[PDB]
RNA sequence: UAUUAUAUUUAUUCAUAUAAUUAAUAGGAUAAUAUUUGUAGUUUUUGAUACCAUGAUAAGGAUUAUAAAUUGAAAGUGUUAAUAUCAUAAUCAAAAUUUAUUAUUUAUAUUAAAUAUGUAUGUGUAGAUAAAAUAAGAAAUUA
RNA sequence: AAAAGGUAUUGUU
């Protein structure tokens, strides 16, 4: 409603106000066809971004926390074309970190 | 009694007489009592409903560059949508009365078009006048809805009413569409609204909301208009908040009334450390979810 | 309020409040005291 | 009018002489009294 | 309705865009205004 | 005598010990410390002569 | 970079003149569409089979246009605006406190007062031409000792 | 590149914005009306430094070029 | 005559609520007379 | 206090104590008591001096 | 100045800055398609430089 | 490694949206305060006259 | 309004005598009428560390005020004034239902907002003394220097 | 005195009113708090969303000192969340490419 | 009825005060001159005290909630702003438990820095009692 | 969750 409103100008206000309800129905127009309109044209269903990966350096950088505080970890997760596996947290193996 | 003694605290430059007397009491048998409240610049009129004492020119230019104030009420709601108000729900209410004006004049035309076994005809220019001149004159404050309505099924038709009546009508109570015709007819002749249809609508609408309740056209003449002891506007007869009838449900914390204040909760009047215990505000969040 | 008075140097209340200037106004300059150059009392010591 | 008029922008409007004499009834009428 | 708030934001994108864009041309009726509605949404740069 | 030495204190009453008025000036910000670079009249004779 | 000015942030691109307007406060700004971004610039292969202006009752865009000084409001805000640079003086201000103004920046008058009233102290020169005195200075005077 | 700035931004009073080829005459609407028709710049007047009496550009009610370099 | 009669707004909380008669009359031939009661002077006399 | 008014004053506590000297000393009287630093002048006041014997 | 976010160059004023010195082409109102080719030979002047 | 994963490949949000791996469990320990033994959770010992 | 600014070009002087020193120029070969004013320039701008760790002494701060004092000047002095005649702001005749209240004070100079040349008497320096003293009698609402 | 810089230019609010609508008077047992707006609180967030201050950037608020509110340090004059970004800015970013992690790495790389 | 769960877990040995005088300003080098180097009128009052001497901010969960949100309140708990008329009680070390309103270290290794607790092995053991649904993980009898 | 009295008149100390 607000949004209808703002797309009038001063020339459209004064001039639909002249019947009286009109106006009211440039701003209500989406509310009108809410409340006689038995439907809902939204149901938006997952937002789908685009990718943000450094570019030179095939790398996306993504963030985690838990607690807020206590732990706040990054991944540096990378492409990789050669099939050999390898996880690694803090510089090191992942077995030899998470034991 | 170890009797305490309050000096009166004299008015000065600093703190005039209305504080020190209201704010101030020297008599502690108040002490500690609780917070008054009181209107001032616009809050008062707000309140007491005073309508402007009208003048010349002056009220005139005031009063006429007005324009659709239902309007421009809501504009004024919606324009806390944009990013620095918030939708405020005094501005909803300003926005419900500036709507809800003509209540009285819609609700009796009602209780006129359908609780009047009989009205004569309507259509013919006699009872319409008595129709026009008493709903104009219940708008315009002049009259009360009850006295007014006295009037209406009281004022003079025709000649050997009930024996014209048993002629054409069975059980006496007749045809109400040139009862409802004649209302809106009303109402669109006197500029009750801005709007035209609007007038129609509502006598419409609070008509076909009625039309659903048990005993849907008797009301107990006390409660039906004006008196003294009324009935909550969720419970009015031909009002705009029976269909807004419903009601809350609560899930009260194990600590519910003592954090009155912590959730994101609108304040008019905001804590200060005097009586805020450890309130941080209604914007800190200790719990905070990372996001983008 | 007391015999140990407020101090109205230190204290944000007296500081802040409508007689005073609050935090939020832009706390500016208000305006420049030149007073030692208005008249400079001549330079006399007790200490000879 | 603008409001009901059995209230008053004080409580209940006073009729007769128990209201005017007695105006605690014009602003309680038990542990749920709201304005 | 564009986002202006970070808000918004969360419940954006041109490829949710599609499926709405889509709303609105299977419950469109006629071609010669699926041809404005596929015109803007040609234009506002729905990932198609 | 002189006027400017009005009365920057109130007459000695209990608004003092009631009220939270200040009974000193707030230090000013702005003000420099008070020097004294100045000549006397006979000074300024001196150097003249 | 050949500066073109001595100020600007990007000196390096000239001043396209812009055409004037004799309706100066007479213009007109679509603002569902403020960029022109709705516009045909090359007559399409849809163009055939276009519904003429028949039912086009209220061409949006002719309804969204707004005259310019629509867009933003001069609030007291703007009535109490304070400066975006150091004033020269402000004695003109007679709207200056009770008003509701104050500077955002001390003028250089005012400034120039609270340089003037005050001295400046011999230890903020820091002069050199000796050197280090790397005997005496140390075992000076007991009263003036580096303590 | 403001062009004629020689005359304008160096040697126009006021910076070009300011017009100052007028008079305090009045005229009838409520605006125009609230400024007293002034009685002319006094002939053999000695007037300040900064301030002018108004008779044209070059002679302002304030005028703006500093006497400096 | 106004009079003062106590108020309870509360069992902890009592008001003086002071009530007043006054009669408005122009002996032009109209005259009515009203009895208010409210907290204050002023206020139960505009009331009444 | 002798630069910005003239005479040097007493604290707050001081004048709080002397103004309810000045007034249950103008209601009443005999409950005072006389407690000096030195009493020398007052067991032995000057050549004259002889006080009034109030009533 | 009235779009959205008009970049650094749109709040100076509309003064008549001396890339109209030289066009005999537009005497003191650009004629139709006058300002557009004046416009394109700013381009070409850009070129230039 | 949810937020690597669709910040490199998006499409991949969706199966991470919905398997909640994007999701922020809004949790912290009760701060660090005196007035619990544990500094946590227990109020120390209460006890009637 | 606030002092005669370019005082403040008698700044510079003490780094010229520095930048003399410096460049091999001896101060006292220099003439006797020009060190007047640098030596007068010298004790106005120019302090010595040790002249600055008690130069803000209490008893030589109330000994400039007293030399004010009996030189008659209390008016540009901090305590020594008493500023009674608290400036009203301009009411609004578009706004005429707020009672207006405030959200500082400043103890200001009175030429800001000033009662114009014209709407104010002429010379009141001289034909109408103007002086706000304090009523004797008491005044419970009204000012207390009328 | 050094008391009458606290001195005033009006005449006062005067207590001329009743209380405004839905404010907490207190009847018999209405647990009162009267801080909450009567109105604008009970106006359900079904509608009115949890925003107790704009959406803006939150640098523009600062904490009041004293008072369990928040205040923005130029008085109500507002920014809107777009000033605080580039034109366009995507989730309004400093530079569209990557988040807050995603730039210092880049950067570092 | 619905807009929706307490019967589980971890707990109980609890203590620290001492040796009387609160009444005011007094500028010092790199400054055109004060011995003001070293500025000498005693003794007319009395409350915050060992003693009556008003006010003003805590602890305490039992039904305004689910989403973009916090499981801590006003009813005032010692020191505080107008009642006078018993007495100096105030930490500069080394100190005297009767005060309800307290989470102690549990059997491989036991005194080094202002000195630093020598008592109570006992079948986890009477009675009544403590805490908690919060980054931990709990599940069913509304007034 | 819903209905309740006073010889008191800040009112069961």
């Amino acid at each position: 409603m607000f949004e209808n409103y703002k797309l009038m100008s001063r020339a459209t206000l004064i001039a639909d106000s002249a019947d009286s309800y009109s106006h009211f129905y440039t701003v209500l127009k989406d509310f009108a066809r809410k409340v006689a309109g038995e439907d809902s044209r939204h149901q938006i269903g997952v937002r789908i971004d685009e990718p943000e990966v450094d570019a030179e350096t095939g790398i996306a950088v993504g963030r985690g926390c838990a607690d807020g505080e206590k732990y706040q970890f990054t991944a540096l997760l990378r492409e990789n074309r050669d099939h050999n596996g390898a996880i690694t947290i803090m510089g090191k193996p992942m077995a030899l970190v998470l034991d | 009694a170890k009797r305490r003694v309050i000096v009166p605290i004299h008015p000065t430059p600093n703190y005039p007489a209305h504080f020190i007397k209201a704010s101030f009491t020297t008599d502690p048998l108040k002490e500690k009592q609780k917070a008054r409240f009181s209107s001032g610049g616009e809050a008062m009129r707000e309140v007491q409903m005073i309508p402007k004492n009208l003048e010349g020119e002056r009220s005139r230019r005031e009063l006429m560059s007005r324009g659709d104030t239902e309007f421009e009420a809501l504009v004024e709601f919606i324009q806390g949508a944009s990013y620095d108000q918030l939708i405020s729900g005094r501005r909803f209410k300003k926005v419900y009365d500036k709507l809800s004006e003509n209540d009285d004049t819609f609700v009796w035309l009602c209780h006129t078009a359908m609780s009047v076994l009989n009205p004569g005809d309507v259509r013919s220019r006699l009872v319409y006048n008595h129709l026009r001149t008493l709903a104009e004159a219940v708008a315009n404050g002049e009259m009360t809805l009850r006295t007014a309505f006295r009037f209406y099924e009281s004022a003079v038709r025709s000649p050997a009413y009930r024996e014209i009546a048993k002629r054409q009508m069975e059980g006496g109570a007749a045809t109400r569409l040139a009862g409802i015709s004649a209302a809106a007819d009303v109402m669109r002749r006197m500029g009750l609204t801005r709007r035209p249809m609007a007038s129609y609508f509502e006598l419409y609408q609070r008509i076909v909301e009625r039309s659903e309740a048990m005993t849907p056209w008797g009301f107990p003449p006390l409660f039906q208009f004006e008196e003294r002891l009324s009935l909550e506007p969720r419970l009015k007869f031909f009002s705009r908040a029976s269909q807004q009838a419903l009601e809350r449900r609560r899930r009260g914390h194990i600590m519910s009334a003592y954090t009155t204040l912590q959730g994101r909760r609108i304040f008019w009047i905001p804590p200060t450390w005097n009586r805020a215990g450890r309130f941080l505000g209604p914007h800190v969040t200790l719990y905070p979810g990372m996001t983008p | 309020v007391g015999y140990t008075p407020v101090n109205p140097d230190t204290s944000p209340m007296l500081a802040y409040s409508q007689y005073h200037w609050h935090y939020n106004l832009p706390q500016g300059m208000e305006r420049p005291h030149g007073v030692n150059r208005t008249m400079t009392a001549p330079y006399q010591s007790a200490h000879s | 009018r603008q409001h009901d008029s059995g209230v008053n922008q004080y409580g209940l409007k006073p009729v007769n002489a128990y209201d005017f004499i007695n105006p605690t009834n014009l602003v309680n009428f038990g542990r749920g009294t709201s304005f | 309705l564009e986002p202006r708030t970070p808000r918004d934001w969360l419940q954006f994108s041109y490829r949710n865009l599609a499926y709405a864009y889509n709303g609105a041309l299977r419950a469109c009726q006629s071609f010669p205004e699926m041809l404005v509605c596929y015109k803007e949404m040609k234009q506002r740069g729905v990932k198609v | 005598m002189l006027s400017q030495n009005v009365a920057k204190t109130t007459v000695p009453s209990y608004y003092m010990i009631r009220t939270n008025l200040p009974q000193r000036k707030p230090q000013n910000q702005w003000e420099g410390v008070y020097y004294f670079g100045g000549i006397t009249k006979r000074q300024r004779h001196l150097i003249l002569l | 970079i050949w500066q073109r000015r001595y100020h600007g942030p990007e000196r390096t691109v000239g001043d396209e003149s812009r055409r004037f307007s004799p309706a100066s406060l007479r213009r007109y700004i679509d603002v569902s569409d403020p960029f022109n971004e709705k516009k045909s610039k090359g007559e399409h292969f849809l163009d055939k089979y276009e519904a003429a202006r028949t039912s086009e009752v209220a061409a949006g865009k002719y309804r969204t246009t707004k005259q310019i000084t629509e867009i933003d409001q001069w609030t007291r805000f703007d009535v109490s605006r304070a400066d975006n640079f150091r004033p020269l003086s402000i004695s003109h201000r007679r709207d200056y406190i009770r008003l509701g103004y104050m500077h955002r920046y001390t003028p250089w008058e005012w400034i120039a007062v609270q340089e003037a009233d005050q001295p400046l102290i011999a230890e903020q020169i820091r002069q050199d031409n000796i050197g280090t005195s790397y005997f005496f200075s140390l075992n000076r005077y007991w009263r003036y000792k580096a303590r | 590149q403001l062009q004629s700035r020689e005359r304008l931004i160096l040697g126009t009073h006021g910076a070009g914005v300011v017009q100052h080829a007028s008079v305090s005459q009045p005229l009838s609407v409520n605006f125009q009306s609230s400024v007293t028709v002034a009685a002319p710049a006094a002939d053999l007047f000695r007037t300040k430094v900064h301030e002018g009496t108004g008779t044209s550009g070059k002679d302002p009610y304030l005028r703006t070029l500093p006497n400096q370099e | 005559a106004y009079d003062m009669r106590v108020v309870k707004f509360s069992p902890k909380d009592h008001r003086q609520w002071i009530y007043c008669v006054l009669y408005v009359g122009s002996g032009k031939g109209i005259a009515g007379w009203g009895r208010a009661v409210a907290p204050s002077t002023q206020e139960a006399k505009k009331e009444a | 206090d002798m630069t910005v008014h003239g005479t040097s004053l007493p604290s707050t506590y001081r004048m709080h104590k002397d103004i309810n000297k000045a007034q249950r000393n103008d209601r009443k009287l005999s409950g005072n008591r006389f407690r000096v630093l030195c009493s020398s002048g007052a067991k032995k006041p000057p050549s004259g001096w002889e006080p009034i014997p109030d009533a | 100045y009235f779009k959205p976010f008009p970049g650094f160059r749109d709040f100076r004023l509309n003064r008549m800055y001396r890339d109209v010195e030289g066009f005999s082409l537009m005497k003191q109102r650009p004629e139709f398609l006058e300002w557009e080719l004046f416009t394109r030979y700013r381009a070409h002047h850009q070129q230039r430089r | 490694i949810a937020n690597a994963l669709v910040k490199l490949l998006p499409l991949t949000r969706i199966p991470l949206k919905k398997s909640g791996l994007l999701s922020v469990d809004r949790r912290r320990e009760r701060g660090q305060f005196p007035g619990y033994l544990d500094g946590k959770k227990v109020k120390r010992k209460f006890a009637k006259r | 309004r606030f002092g005669n600014i370019n005082v403040v070009e008698k700044k510079k002087i003490p780094l010229v005598l520095a930048q003399m020193d410096d460049l091999g120029i001896p101060r006292a070969h220099l003439s006797r009428p020009l060190m007047d004013e640098v030596e007068d320039a010298l004790r106005k701008f120019h302090i010595y560390k040790s002249r600055y760790y008690e130069w803000g002494r209490a008893v030589k701060q109330f000994n400039f005020i007293e030399f004010r004092r009996r030189n008659g000047w209390m008016y540009d002095l901090h305590l020594m004034k008493n500023t009674t005649k608290q400036v009203g702001p301009l009411r609004d005749f578009n706004q005429p239902d707020a009672t207006q209240a405030p959200v500082a004070t400043v103890e200001i100079p009175a030429f800001f907002n000033e009662r114009p040349a014209w709407e104010q008497p002429p010379l009141e320096e001289t034909l109408y003394v103007t002086e706000s003293r304090e009523r004797y009698d008491d005044v419970r609402s009204g000012d207390i220097y009328e | 005195y050094y008391w009458s810089r606290y001195r005033m230019p009006t005449q006062m609010p005067k207590f001329d009113g009743p209380a405004p609508i839905a404010a907490p008077q207190n009847m018999n047992s209405t647990k009162t708090n009267e801080f909450i707006d009567p109105i604008d609180d009970k106006f359900p967030l079904s509608i009115r969303g949890p925003l107790v201050r704009p959406d803006v950037p939150e640098d523009q608020y600062v904490d009041s000192w004293y008072v369990c509110t928040s205040m923005t340090h130029h008085l109500g004059d507002y920014r809107p969340w777009s000033a605080s970004a580039p034109p366009n800015a995507y989730r309004f970013r400093p530079y569209n490419e990557f988040d807050a992690k995603g730039r210092e790495y880049v950067e570092y790389m």
